[PDB]
């Protein structure tokens, strides 16, 4: 699950630029034509305040970073692992509501001792 | 044909003997039952030469590393030749009439584009992804 | 036919004897009541050769591991041949008239694409998923 | 017929005696008042053979465990044969005229697909879920 | 008729005497003013046999426990027979003209489907829920 | 008529004397200025018998406890009979022409359904809630 | 031609000797079966000179570093010349009629723009990205 | 022409010798196969003078510092002249008929605006950004 999150953050945690070229139902654009467009829009040589000027038939779309709750997957994984190893949840740098207080706290720390 | 039309570029076509050209012209004429017999050999040569040139310039290269001419290159160049000869003949006839009767053909104008405008160009389009934009590239 | 049209590639068609080509040509002629008798043997041979080449290049390979030619390959190639012979004859005739009477056939112009444009091509499309995009792949 | 058209595959049709084939051809001719009498016995055999082959390849297998040929298989193959003979005769006639009067039939043009394009094909479609996509599967 | 058309399956039709069949054929002929007199007895038998088979295969079984043939089964099979005879005789005439005058009928073209395409099929549809999907099931 | 058409089921119609049937046939003929005189007595009997059977099977029962035949049952069955005789005569005539002049009628094609398709069927629909779905039930 | 039409600017065309111009004019005449023989030599020269000037002014420069004339420049200038000659001849004929028969051509009217309006202009558009706006720039 | 039409303003045109004007008129007459020979020299002078004046007043200045006449100024003024002569001759002829036969030209009606309404005006529009509004300014 940890490896799966790392790979998912790499692919989906960050937005990515999608430049679409040519008019819809218009003239086709070949790989050698896209190589030139790639040279203009290259994220390697782009900077924060670059501006773009185009004809109507160039679209700078974006793949948004697709939200997923990797924090909750981490909390679930850590809860599984700590409880399997008989440690309290707190040992894994993860916490839970209410369980830090009163008789709920007293029980789990009594069990540990 | 001994040299085939897909083996021949524009510069090669110019270098062919009269017989090698007439052998390819003869092949293109097989794409009509009329063979366009009332058009000069030079109209047919110009249609073939410009089909060869248009293949090599407009329907060449790659899209997502796929070849842009997906179909058989021989019959693509022949249909593109036949298309041009039919446009030199004034276009695709929709209705014909005379002393000996009348006929009308299922045609319907097609779309607006060049190759859509004749039966030969409609055949040719299927060889070249129907002029669709399948190309894709990455950054590295 | 002894070699069947589905057993023959473009290179094989060229290698066939005149008789066993004529055997296949004769089979294609059975797809019209007129047999296209006023078209030369060479028009028919070109239509068949280009139907074979077009099958092997445009209607070959797989979609989601399904074969792209799902129907019977013999009758697909024959209908694709008949489609081409009919386009060499002009279009599909929508109306005919003369000294001996008149008829109009129900066609509706069809869609814009090549195979939609005659009855034989409409038949051929059913063999090839009606030109639909069913293909799928995974990563591993 | 002694062997019925639904009991016969493509390989079986080729193995039948002339009389067994002519008995099935005779049955298909009962689907038109004209019997297509001016269309040769070999056109009719090709229409039937390609109807049999098309049934076994395009209208075979299951959707959601239901058989894809839901109707009677004899009459489905006969209508599919009659559909093909009618397309070998040109299209479906929408208007007819001559020395002895004139008639127009209410075909209405109809849809773009193969089987929609003549009355026999419209009948055939009802036997095969009107070409609908009812199929379903689980993962176990 | 002594055995009625709703009491007869495809196998029973084949077992009937010539007189019992001709008695049913005579009943179907009452559904046209012309009786289709210029269409052979054997076309009419084929239309009836295929109406019987199509009733038993396409218009049989239940939807939501209701029978799918809700109307009178005799007149449903007769209208389905008349529908087929009219299609065997070329389709429903929209206009007629000749030496003796002219007429046009208000058919309106109708919808695309088989039974919508002639007056007898439009009558037949009312007997079978107009081809609607009323079926329902539970889990237990 | 002494037994009225609304008092008679399909079984009763078959049990009537020739004179009792001819008395009802005579009543149905009053629904056309022409009386359909050029159609045989057996066509008219078939139209009435099938109008009776169709009333009792398709236009019978209740919707939301209302009777589904809300109008006068006699005139409903007569219009339903007249609708059938008019469909045995071809369609409803939209235009007529000849030696003695010409006329066109304001039918306008109408809707797709059976009863919409002639003037008598349009009258009959008003008796049966115009084929609307008013039915309702509770659980208890 | 010895100097080819793509090697020649407006200033070069004016500098050519009569034979070198007539050699290019002869090449443009190959793009019609009629050769526009009833249109004077000076009108053909004006069409070519204005095609050359129009190429160099309207179809010159780059879009996203790509050349705006992507196709073969010779055949682009020739089609642009043929387009102009056809407009000097009054436009593209849609129908023709006379003592010797009649024909209609499937033009479909086309779109509103200059090059869309004849077959040669429709061909020329494919050489110049179909007049699309693919240009892009960036701030450094 | 020694003074070219792009080198000449309205004031210059009035100052030209008769021969210098007639040399430019002769150039404009090359843009129609008919030369508009039945329209007087003084109509042609008015068309040219008003094309020159309209260039200098309506198709002059800049958009985003681009020249608003992007094309060749000579051929723009000549097409604008030919447009005016054609509008002095009536409109653009869509159909012609007489003793010697008939023709229809594929004009397609076109858009509502002045230059859209003739083939010459459609050519002229390509020189002037097709009448589009590309202009832009900053504040400082
Ligand atoms: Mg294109």
């Amino acid at each position: 699950n940890e490896a799966a999150i790392n790979q998912a953050i790499e692919l989906h945690g960050f937005p990515q630029r999608h430049v679409k070229v040519g008019k819809e139902d218009g003239a086709p654009v070949r790989d050698n034509d896209l190589r030139r467009v790639r040279t203009i829009f290259d994220p390697r040589t782009t900077d924060a305040n670059t501006a773009y000027f185009t004809g109507q038939d160039v679209d700078v779309e974006t793949l948004e970073a697709h939200n997923f709750d990797y924090s909750a997957i981490h909390e679930m994984d850590m809860r599984n692992l700590t409880t399997a190893l008989g440690l309290p949840l707190e040992a894994g740098n993860v916490g839970a509501d209410g369980l830090g207080s009163g008789k709920p706290a007293e029980l789990r720390f009594a069990l540990l001792k | 044909p001994d040299p085939s039309i897909d083996e021949v570029s524009k510069s090669d076509w110019d270098a062919l003997t009269t017989q090698e050209q007439d052998d390819i012209i003869s092949q293109v004429e097989n794409l009509s039952s009329t063979g366009w017999v009332n058009t000069s050999r030079e109209r047919k040569a110009e249609a073939i030469r410009s089909a060869i040139a248009e293949r090599d310039t407009l329907y060449s290269g790659n899209m997502s590393r796929l070849p842009t001419l997906d179909g058989d290159a021989e019959y693509f160049t022949l249909y593109l030749s036949a298309h041009k000869i039919q446009l030199f003949e004034g276009g695709e006839a929709q209705s014909e009439s005379g002393e000996g009767g009348s006929v009308s053909y299922s045609t319907g104008g097609g779309g607006e584009k060049d190759l859509q405008k004749t039966r030969y160009g409609r055949m040719a389009l299927e060889y070249v992804w129907e002029d669709n934009s399948i190309a894709a590239l990455r950054t590295y």
